[PDB]
């Protein structure tokens, strides 16, 4: 039985961090890592650990509010989840409909054939994830793309600054990576961008 | 998020690429053709002669322009971070 | 938690395996910037939207022949996604050979390290291109079209046709021709500076086009790349209209044949 | 099995690729964009899309020889795994056999040295790919260089009226880059790679 | 209970070396790899070790503290975790707070809309450790942007000597490898690195 | 003893692709596309099948020894690692020391310190692997060099002609291509490299 | 101690493998292949196994006291804390102490503020780690310098005549690298690096 | 692997390439001189007035000689790699 | 971090650079020169005629400028680190 | 380490390449302004006229130099390779 239960040991953690938040973030600063030059800040301990210590400060009011209403009966294990999902499910759901945009939630509810539904609670979780998900990426890619443009713009400046010359065999790849470390240091960029990232997420 | 809004990003992009750009590679070229004119004339001409005040005069003209090719990279890049959550909406 | 649910649970990995394939081949987007357990996390909720509602009731036998039908999916899933990416590679090829006509193009030597000319400009043109999906729908459609393809080419013994693959393999194709379509001003107006400054050479050979040539082509080939960025915005409606026609052309002729 | 498997199974899809097609295909569409200039197509997606997907084409019948004689058969009576095996293995063969140069086959023969050999599909399975991998090597590299011939006198034409007149100093390398997309699409040249890649296969 | 337990094996390896150190040294050694042309010492092996064993020795009081406050009770157990977890924050939140922004609390903060701070342990952890991270990555690139400096300055010094005499063609990525090791070795710059990242670390 | 077993795994094949063959015939294909210009091969296909079905030959003897001499009696795997070492030393002992120069041992041993040297076990385990590597890589880039010689021959040529019309400025490294690739197919260059890497190796 | 295990299974075997040597060794080749244009070898399979060979050759007299006096006696599974630990160290102390330069282990006693240190066992385990190994990263920069000085001069030269008679198109990078075969298999300067590698190493 | 073998290697390889570029560049040299002398003698030159010739005696000269400036190379090639299994040993 | 201290800093590592690349290149261009003004007046131009001097000259001239050009590198480089942790903070 | 040391390594192998590459450059030169003088006086010239000299001249050179040239870099590479590891102290 070694395939069924190692292939739950990620499958689990990861869907439950699908569910809320650190979806976006992670696209946020791989693009970042794309930008910039080469890696420069290694994924297996740094993007992860930031993208989770975020993900822990934004949702700090929902698990306050998951602890008080359906974590601290189930110190008394009352009953078995049906209400601490439920109690902890519209935590989650009222967080994730804010966040779902339209379209999605019109085109997954046609994908499943559903009925109509009278209020926004009624809508299904299997129907709400796919399009919180998808929503999520195609915000996150819209930060993400408009975030490099500078980037490219100092790249490109670079370039033809250094064909101008007659410097055709350079990287100039390696003269970009320390103005593209100036510039974004010297105009805090990363304070604006993680305030902007924890801001413009609940609104 | 309205295609008119992702063409004024480019619009603007290059606008700034070019302000940016511009200076540089401008005295670059009036040195070369200054030279270039003094190359014949009196015809003598190597191959170059003229890189190394092609280098001269980037390295002059970079440090006299310095603040304000700085200011714009700085005005810009904060109105794009400060606008990123209305971008969204 | 014993194998008996297990080989219940064995009853998606079909639709799950045709999903994961859309996603894998259409990177731009969904991509590398996304981590696997993310690219793969979509799979597994997509599919129970859609595993109900089909009626698929197979197994995997002895020395499985259904291996066999592995090959079937895969191949759907490839038909969309690396369909799919036309739209981008016509934008890619047009912006290349702009900045090969101005500077960037002295890596026509003998292999050099990394490429240096393509994140000048074609990797702006494909991010905008990349935005203006996502400001219609990215895979919203593309969803749609597979969540259709499991109604028209369900599962099973007859897998798949050919003269259509052989179709979309000829189609593109018109990769090269949006490419020239959306850049002729601008190569046009850049070959008239090219020969330009040929006439000069003429009057002096001293003016080594080093020397004059690229200082000034740049700034111009900076000045029309920004003068010439509104018609990018109707242009990539057709790129858009023109491949989905396409696929939606091919995946309604496909069943009929079988 | 515990090891073994996970490697062969990581193994396979080269080995099913190579055994058949889509070595000949890549090779030409490498050497295609390395004509006119820079590659002018992003390798890992486009020209690996295409280049199945004309495989596959080309391919079609041998698989529905493969089906029809092995597959259905099989089902529910008649073969166990050892007339399939065959039935299936004697077309893919005639289709090797029908690539093979007559003198790889001699010389791999000669250097394994295989005893008396009196049918050609007699020849065992792995005596085949090597020199069916070296023949397609050699047909691809042909095609290639089939290729390369009319950028070439562009190029050269080109750079003659240059000099012609006087240009020593321009670059010919610009100047003659809009000219090979313009007549490679005017004369709608990549219809007729796949008519030849199609065409040329089996003849 | 153990779905979260093998949650916490994949993660917490990661929380934890994000929690002190770890992440301004090698952020800093990789943005030193991408000068000095190709990532000469692997990633993989190298790097990783040498900054561990130097957030070792700097930790090392750090870890005497935790030691003597929690693992000597740890081997009675005394209660569960109950203050081993309290008092070994104890050590870790005045190290963070000794490092960690003025500005970066108060934003995050604001971001929060949190009342009256007084106190040290008034400050929430949650309000750290965003806080902390990315003060050390201001850090960490301020650091590796005051590094390029003299590479950038050779680089160009070569590449602008060739370009002086001909030799358009030679790519100096060659000639400004050994240069950036005579540099290196010859002013010790393997000490002075180590000493600086372990001097300025604690302040 | 969970730790080493899984520790040997990771490298486990990477060692045994080591002990036998298969270096030289890469790195030979390897500097091979050097020449020729771009890759102009897809080494994740066409060049790792290729090395691996030329060592599966070129081993077929003492691979079909080895199954003799240990996986016959291994139907009972009689001995864990004390015989299976010997009976597949043995084969690898003297299929090394027919390929291993006498003067790379002599260094081997003279560093060892060694004393008595009589037989092949007489000569450690540990001893052959480096002194093994090191001949291989010796012979390999032999073959290496003879292999640039004719298309610096076509290189030259074409750059003199060119040089020699007055096309001062047209870059011959992007004409010779076609020349190189045809005139490589015409001898039948593909044959008499697999032969030579099949012939020289044994002896 | 589920969790230590596989934080085990990631960081001990890069701890280890950093501990010895190994670290020396691999800069140096790496460095080599930057010479020489192209990689020149596959590092995922042959100078990764040739640079652990090395080392398993070279610690042979450690590895041996380490069996001897460990494992040996660890047959009857004594101690496992105390002297599985502290015994092993015995060796790898002085083999440690004997190559790291006296100046590291004097910045590394001064920055930890330690009283009277006189004996090199009562220097503790973390004062040695770090001066060895930036010690050891000194001096495999040192001889990595001392490498590239003859291919510079075969460069220069080839370079500086191509450019005498004109050629400005031709990439001198592609002439070089045959004469870099020639040169590097003439003088034998295989052999000559690992016998250095292997002498210089312990004193 | 003596010094000398590397040398007689060169020695083979230099003449051959010899043997392959000298009509090419001789008949290159020959029309050069023969159009420049007359260059006098209504001496009038624009630029060059000399290209086309040198493109069309090379054109004639590699039909001329083809096939045996081939062969040499087809035989040579061949001699090479048949005896790379004893430049090893 | 004012955009005045990073401008500072640049203008300090632009002194050490002109100070590094003055005596080379301009010793390169003055030979250069010199001989292409006797490229007239004996009108023989061949095509460059002069890199081998261009390259003796700076042969010559790292030879003599030799240890001071080192000395200012050892020296910045090393005021460089040693501030490195007062740049902080 | 010092940078004496260091300078002596540039002493010699500053040496070693001009010793290994004069003759190849000095007879290009010298064949180049023989015949570039010979273009005047008879002023006769298109362009070029004297690359293919400038071909067999350096082509003879390498062929009489040859072996010794080889000797060099075989002999300094040795006794590089060979203090190699005494330069670590």
């Amino acid at each position: 039985q070694t395939l069924v239960f190692i292939t739950s040991l990620t499958f689990l953690p990861a869907i439950l961090l699908m569910m809320t938040s650190f979806t976006r973030i992670i696209i946020v600063f791989g693009l970042l890592r794309n930008a910039l030059g080469t890696p420069s800040a290694p994924p297996n301990q740094v993007l992860l650990g930031l993208a989770l210590f975020l993900t822990f400060f934004i949702m700090s009011p929902v698990i306050d509010k998951i602890y008080v209403d359906a974590y601290q009966p189930f110190s008394e294990q009352k009953i078995s989840m049906q209400e601490a999902l439920d109690k902890g499910a519209q935590p989650l759901r009222a967080f994730m409909l804010r966040q779902t945009r339209e379209a999605d939630l019109a085109l997954f509810a046609r994908l499943a054939n559903s009925g109509p539904l009278q209020g926004p609670e009624a809508v299904p979780m299997r129907i709400l994830l796919p399009a919180y998900v998808t929503s999520e990426l195609k915000t996150a890619f819209q930060i993400g793309f408009t975030i490099f443009i500078p980037f490219l713009i100092i790249d490109l400046v670079i370039a033809s600054v250094l064909m101008a010359l007659g410097m055709m065999m350079v990287p100039p790849a390696t003269i970009a990576l320390p103005f593209k470390l100036m510039l974004f240091v010297l105009v805090d960029g990363w304070q604006l961008l993680v305030g902007s990232l924890a801001q413009s997420f609940y609104s | 998020m309205t295609p008119e809004s992702v063409m004024m990003m480019g619009t603007e992009a290059m606008k700034v690429a070019l302000a940016l750009a511009a200076p540089l590679l401008l005295v670059a070229l009036i040195t070369g053709l200054i030279i270039s004119i003094l190359q014949a004339a009196t015809q003598i001409n190597e191959m170059t002669l003229s890189f190394i005040p092609k280098i001269v005069a980037v390295f002059i003209a970079i440090i006299v322009a310095g603040p304000w090719m700085l200011n714009l990279l700085l005005d810009y890049v904060r109105t794009l971070f400060s606008n990123l959550p209305y971008i969204i909406g | 938690t014993s194998e008996q649910w297990l080989y219940w649970l064995h009853l998606y990995f079909w639709p799950l395996l045709r999903v994961l394939a859309l996603i894998s081949t259409a990177p731009i987007l969904s991509e590398r910037a996304i981590p696997k357990r993310v690219k793969l996390g979509l799979g597994i909720m997509i599919t129970l939207v859609i595993a109900p509602s089909l009626p698929a009731n197979d197994t995997p036998l002895f020395s499985i022949a259904a291996l066999w039908l592995a090959m079937q999916q895969i191949l759907i899933g490839i038909a969309l996604g690396f369909t799919m990416q036309f739209a981008f590679a016509a934008v890619r090829t047009a912006g290349e050979f702009i900045g090969l006509q101005m500077g960037l193009s002295f890596a026509t030597f003998v292999d050099p390290g990394s490429h240096l000319n393509m994140p000048v400009l074609a990797r702006i043109m494909d991010m905008l291109a990349m935005l203006l999906f996502l400001t219609f729908n990215g895979h919203l459609w593309l969803i749609s079209l597979l969540v259709d393809t499991f109604h028209t080419l369900p599962i099973g013994s007859n897998p798949v046709n050919s003269n259509a693959f052989m179709a979309l393999a000829r189609a593109g194709g018109l990769i090269f021709l949006n490419g020239l379509m959306l850049a002729l001003p601008v190569i046009t107006l850049l070959l008239t500076l090219n020969l330009a400054l040929g006439l000069l050479n003429r009057m002096a050979p001293q003016l080594s086009i080093f020397v004059i040539g690229f200082p000034l082509t740049l700034t111009v080939g900076i000045m029309l790349m920004a003068a010439l960025m509104p018609l990018i915005a109707p242009f990539c409606e057709h790129l858009f209209s023109e491949i989905f026609n396409l696929l939606a052309d091919i995946v309604s002729e496909m069943p009929i044949n079988n």
